[PDB]
């Protein structure tokens, strides 16, 4: 098995450490989901008057 | 009809003198003007609430 160099394995380790805690993440954190637009049509409290 | 009929010495010119020669009391309105300044001051009220709306 190849798998088992354990010369190379640095070279392996790191990158992914950055690709998957680093990268991927921002790559995530730039996608959002709006909430969706609620326009309610009824929001209307003034009042009477005095009377 | 009240003197060529009523036996009685002048009573009939006397009792209506007395009725044309009476003032009956004349009511007084005291209650118009209280109302007419709760009015204005309502309006007021109303015109200031309709500059805010």
């Amino acid at each position: 098995m190849p798998q088992l160099n354990t010369t190379v394995w640095p070279t392996m380790i790191t990158p992914m450490l950055l690709t998957l805690f680093l990268i991927t993440q921002l790559k995530m954190l730039n996608t959002n989901y709006h909430l969706p637009p609620s326009p309610k049509p009824m929001k209307m409290k003034n009042y009477n008057k005095p009377w | 009809y009240y003197k060529a009929n009523v036996a009685k010495a002048g009573l009939v010119d006397d009792f209506e003198k007395k009725f044309n020669a009476l003032k009956v009391p004349v009511p007084e309105d005291k209650y118009t003007a209280q109302v007419d300044a709760e009015e204005k001051e309502d309006v007021k009220s109303c015109a200031e609430w309709v500059s805010l709306s």
